């Protein structure tokens, strides 16, 4: 698990962040974590995870979470673990509906970021 | 006008079946449409219109031959190409433009809305704990005429008053003329 293939984004203070939920939206469609208040709707996520590489492709992920500039959230987002864990063409649904749900507001979504280079990707 | 001049399966359909590419993301499942031979000034040139969007008159035609309908979805495939250009205003006229939960804080915006006249904004307390309560009346300023000011028991319970006063100061003050 080399750091030239395992990348730590999320450092020691982007693992424990809380927040509550006024009117949350979720939907998913394999291994991937979605989320967006809907009364808080279109805040900064910030998805960091500690993940792996392999040939410029998929070793691993861990977890995601949301932060700002001012520091709120409007949900939480992830790469989701299945029966297999999280199948990268899956990911291509998983991460491929973590992609449109706020959209419909004019206000874009947040996606996970693990399983979107390697496993988003077939 | 035309793209290929010579083409054409011996099993299939190919203005249809072979035409069945661009129009994948293009998305049009022609009921199909026909202007072939439609020239005036004595040209016989097969538009046989296949579509761009789902009306259109994609069309570029040399003959009623092989030279013709091809070249059709000649702008089929450029009107996705052009008009990539921008539609909307300076946001969209949406009933939806941005969302994004604004400021919450109060004194963070407020040196920014001092811009009324560029304020000194500053704050500062005594918090008495003798009784514990014992009074805490606050004296800050956003504006210059009404002094931003606050009155509480518990420290936190009223630290902004004056501040969050003082930041609802200045849309209120008349103020930035001097009196």
């Amino acid at each position: 698990t080399p750091a030239s293939r395992y990348i730590t984004d999320m450092t020691i203070e982007e693992l424990s962040r809380d927040w509550f939920m006024l009117m949350p939206k979720q939907k998913v469609e394999g291994p991937l974590c979605i989320r967006i208040d809907q009364a808080i709707m279109d805040k900064n996520i910030m998805l960091k995870a500690n993940f792996s590489v392999i040939f410029d492709r998929l070793e691993t992920l861990i977890l995601l979470r949301a932060f700002t500039e001012e520091g709120a959230i409007v949900g939480e987002i992830s790469p989701l673990p299945s029966f297999p864990g999280h199948t990268i063409e899956d990911v291509k649904n998983a991460i491929g509906v973590l992609i449109g749900g706020l959209e419909w507001n004019d206000n874009t979504v947040r996606v996970s970021k693990t399983l979107q280079r390697f496993a988003w990707g077939s | 006008g035309s793209h290929m001049e010579m083409a054409g399966d011996l099993s299939a359909g190919f203005f249809m079946e072979e035409l069945n590419t661009y129009r994948q993301k293009q998305g049009v499942v022609l009921k199909y449409q026909e202007l072939p031979n439609s020239g005036p000034p004595h040209d016989r040139r097969f538009t046989f219109q296949v579509i761009i969007d789902g009306r259109e008159f994609p069309e570029g035609e040399g003959r009623s031959k092989k030279e013709a309908k091809n070249a059709a979805a000649k702008l089929a495939v450029e009107i996705l190409n052009k008009e990539k250009k921008a539609v909307s205003p300076l946001l969209l006229t949406t009933t939806n433009s941005s969302e994004g939960l604004s400021m919450g804080n109060y004194i963070g915006l407020i040196n920014r809305i001092a811009q009324k006249k560029r304020l000194t904004v500053n704050y500062e307390q005594c918090a008495s704990g003798v009784h514990g309560p014992e009074g805490f009346h606050y004296k800050c300023k956003m504006g210059q005429k009404e002094y931003s000011i606050g009155t509480g028991s518990t420290k936190q319970e009223a630290k902004q008053l004056a501040a969050k006063l003082a930041y609802l100061q200045i849309l209120s003050e008349e103020t930035g003329s001097g009196c």
